[PDB]
């Protein structure tokens, strides 16, 4: 059994990938205030996937959370052009922490079906993505609503932990 | 929605406690009367709100299969997060204290010591944390301190680290949340009287 978090900024789609990749549907969600933590499996694989609340004021609690994690799903709203420096400048934070130094890192370029994506090209860039140091790391264009991508990103994901030292 | 499913899982793992099975079918009966996705539903009056429907649960957590515990606390958790579980005046029980603070109390006596199941200890942790920041729900400060205290038990006497950080976690979010609320009723009395 491994750890995720699935991090990201309020209005992400975090919560509704959670439940996606448990029950394989979309549900009706609120803002995560405190926590949901779900057991997920996926492939075969075990996760306990611990979904947190994005909100301006419930951020700063992330790094209590970071301990003995294995990966970091981290949700970006591809349509959200005004706070990407937000997500960038809350990424280059979390990674800096020494609790997330052995952990692998999945973006999410979420909400791609909609009209107003960025492209997932764009968004790396603006992540500073290849900017990273010693992060085994990849970005993958999804749809939570649609259920794009996902099946991709959690393959990348598995066959990632499936590299031990 | 949800409350119907959960019923019915409710009385799959055991009938050797006959009392316990009895609740659940008599609140899914009133629930069909009041009617005349799986997890639960948005906060609105069209739906029926389930309050005092809520007696199967205090027996699902003082129920043993730690199973049917954990299921218990973890679908409480969701509802009242949702704001379908504001409570009422005090029921059963000597007033000065809501039906809120009675489930809250419910949620603290599934924990007793470290021999407790660590599935229902989280769920615990988990509950008792959407239950004091619910923008939804008042609590009584006595009820906040045995939240705050259970938490701390668990962070404490828990052997299992997981467990640990995040009673740790919650335990901040929690007393910093209660906190502020109490900052701003004060400044509130600060510039009412002005
Ligand atoms: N078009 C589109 N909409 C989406 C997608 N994913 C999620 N949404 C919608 O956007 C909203 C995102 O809300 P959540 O899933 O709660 O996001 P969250 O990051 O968990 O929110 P917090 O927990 O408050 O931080 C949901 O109500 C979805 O309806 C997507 O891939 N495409
Ligand atoms: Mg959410």
């Amino acid at each position: 059994e491994m750890r995720i978090l699935i991090l990201g900024l309020d209005g992400a789609g975090k919560t509704t990938i959670l439940y996606r990749l448990q029950v394989g549907e979309v549900v009706t969600t609120i803002p995560t205030i405190g926590f949901n933590v779900e057991t997920v499996t996926y492939k075969n694989l075990k996760f306990q996937v611990w979904d947190l609340g994005g909100l301006t004021s419930i951020r700063p609690y992330w790094r209590c959370y970071y301990s003995n994690t294995d990966a970091v799903i981290y949700v970006v709203d591809s349509c959200d052009r005004d706070r990407i420096g937000i997500s960038k400048s809350e990424l280059v934070a979390m990674l800096e922490e020494e609790e997330l130094r052995k952990a692998i890192l999945v973006v999410f370029a979420n909400k791609q079906d909609m009209e107003q994506a960025m492209t997932s090209s764009e968004m790396a860039n603006s992540l500073g993505l290849p900017a990273l140091k010693d992060r085994k790391w990849q970005i993958f264009k999804t749809s939570a609503t649609k259920g794009t991508g996902l099946d991709e990103a959690m393959e990348w994901l598995v066959e990632t932990l499936k590299s031990r030292q | 929605r949800a409350l119907e499913k959960i019923l019915a899982d409710k009385e799959v793992k055991k009938a050797h406690h006959s009392q316990l099975r009895k609740a659940c079918e008599v609140a899914l009966e009133e629930i069909k009367a009041e009617t005349e996705t799986l997890p639960p539903v948005k906060s609105k009056t069209n739906f029926i709100e389930a309050d005092k429907y809520f007696l199967p649960f205090e027996l699902a957590c003082q129920s043993k299969c730690p199973r049917i515990v954990s299921t218990s606390l973890d679908c409480l958790q969701k509802l009242i997060a949702y704001g379908h579980l504001t409570g009422n005046a005090p029921d059963s029980t000597t007033p000065g204290k809501k039906l809120i603070d009675r489930i809250i109390e419910t949620i603290c006596g599934c924990f007793q010591g470290p021999q407790t199941d660590e599935g229902v200890q989280l769920q615990i942790i988990k509950a008792l944390l959407t239950a004091v920041t619910s923008q939804h729900i008042e609590i009584h400060e006595g009820t906040v301190l045995q939240a705050v205290r259970t938490c701390y038990n668990i962070y404490l006497a828990s052997k299992n680290l997981i467990n640990q950080t995040t009673a740790k976690a919650t335990l901040t979010q929690m007393l910093n949340v209660i906190f502020a609320r109490m900052e701003n009723q004060a400044l509130q009395e600060a510039k009412q009287m002005e």
